């Protein structure tokens, strides 16, 4: 029943300190776009960065198998819309958040369907 | 100059038809380099200053086009310049990237290995190459044309870019090769481009616009790469960040270019002028098929 856990270690080697992973590599864009979570172009809007996904995936990065049973990756040829705030974590945002499936926008930094 | 305000500077036309000895690159803006905004790579700014720069060609883009880019890798396992191209490249375009070590990508597949390793079944619109041994940098001994990757990179043109399709491909001052300048008469237009962000550097990238398969004009690649010399020594490029701010017409438009099979007879001057005019792309569009070649060993 054994299967290392990487999300979890990460979680807990940023709680204790641990510096966050690097080197994502962040896109230049208008800033004007939708503002959506993950997308096929640059999208961020004026309070995000946007990433190449790839670099911003735990497992990509760490050269793991993807918690997806068929081992595909959501970010991998895609783009990431990062809050500015949280921008000197990317990989961290985009693994302790989640997408809503209506919208689009990341859950608590976008969407508002729960008005 | 208003060259400040673009991504970058094109050699001259006037330049190309000189015939100057190699000289040892001295550029007065050596060393310096350019204020990048906030949190962006060099490498990001310096592919999206070349790919502003092809937006200004008469590149081919065909519906299910082809893309590959070599040396796609980064000292920091990750991909940066992919990640410009596959925005830059329409939604859809097929990816291939390639690199010597490991690395992290956005491409839709990714080859390890020596290039020369690499094979493909089918023909590509647009071949990128970053390729770069910095053990080419000695001052020290004399600045010969250089093989190694560049002997694959003009085989893989030759028989992989579909007519009509476009190169860039990275040189410097030493890390060049004279066939491949030999080649760029192989297309209808072509030029050495210097992004703005690394103007410092004796880099530039060769690019050949709409290839048409047979030489159009006759280059000596060891009088061009003197002559590109010579440019860069005459003309200093003030560094620049700032196209970088604006990227509302960065996408590349898709064009809808034309795609056919042509057999060698059927090529006509009247094929070969919309291939100039970046109008037509000749080859199968059937599906795309690599592999890199594995040596096996057992070391026991
Ligand atoms: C200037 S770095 C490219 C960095 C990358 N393009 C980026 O966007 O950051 C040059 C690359 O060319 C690669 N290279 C050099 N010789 C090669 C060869 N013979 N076959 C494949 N790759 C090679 C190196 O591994 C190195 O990563
Ligand atoms: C290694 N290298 C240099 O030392 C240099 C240079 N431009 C001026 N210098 C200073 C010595 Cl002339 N370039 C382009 C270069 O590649
Ligand atoms: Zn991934
Ligand atoms: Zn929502």
């Amino acid at each position: 029943a054994f299967a290392v856990d990487a999300a979890k270690a990460y979680k807990d080697y940023l709680a204790s300190g641990g510096q966050p992973i690097t080197n994502c590599v962040k896109m230049l864009c208008t800033h004007t776009g939708t503002g959506q979570a993950i997308t096929v172009t640059p999208e961020a809007n004026m309070d995000q960065e946007s990433f190449g996904g790839a670099s911003c995936c735990l497992y990509c990065r760490c050269h793991i198998d993807h918690p997806n049973p068929k081992g595909f990756c959501d970010l991998k040829g895609k783009y990431v819309q990062i809050p500015t705030t949280c921008a000197n974590d990317p990989v961290g945002f985009t693994l302790k958040n989640t997408v809503c499936t209506v919208c689009g926008m990341w859950k608590g930094y976008g969407c508002s369907c729960d008005q | 100059s208003s060259q400040a305000w673009q991504p970058g500077v094109a050699m001259p036309n006037l330049y190309k038809m000189q015939r100057m000895l190699l000289e040892k690159c001295d550029l007065q803006n050596y060393g310096d380099s350019a204020t990048l905004p906030k949190g962006i790579m060099m490498n990001v700014a310096k592919y999206t200053q070349l790919c502003q720069y092809l937006n200004t060609l008469t590149l081919a883009v065909p519906y299910n086009m082809r893309v590959i880019h070599f040396g796609a890798g980064s000292d920091k396992g990750v991909a940066p310049g992919t990640a410009v191209l596959r925005q830059w490249l329409p939604t859809g375009t097929l990816l291939v990237d390639s690199d010597l070590n490991d690395f992290v990508s956005d491409a839709d597949s990714t080859l390890i290995g020596d290039c020369a390793t690499v094979h493909t079944a089918n023909k590509w619109d647009l071949i990128i190459s970053d390729m770069y041994d910095p053990k080419t940098k000695n001052v020290t001994k004399e600045n010969d044309s250089k093989e190694g990757f560049f002997t694959y990179i003009c085989g893989f043109i030759q028989q992989k870019l579909a007519l009509g399709g476009s190169v860039a491909i990275k040189i410097t001052e030493h890390s060049w090769n004279a066939d491949l300048y030999k080649l760029m008469g192989h297309f209808a237009w072509w030029t050495a481009f210097v992004t703005n962000v690394n103007a410092s550097s004796s880099e530039a990238f060769l690019i050949g616009c709409n290839y048409l398969g047979k030489p159009r004009e006759q280059i000596d690649g060891y009088v061009m790469h003197a002559n590109y010399i010579f440019w860069r020594n005459t003309n200093p490029i003030q560094l620049s960040s700032y196209s970088l701010f604006d990227m509302s017409k960065f996408p590349l438009k898709l064009r809808g270019t034309a795609v056919m099979s042509l057999k060698e007879g059927q090529i006509n001057d009247m094929i070969l002028s919309l291939l100039s005019k970046g109008r037509l792309i000749i080859r199968e569009n059937n599906r795309v098929v690599i592999s890199s070649d594995v040596l096996v060993n057992n070391e026991n």
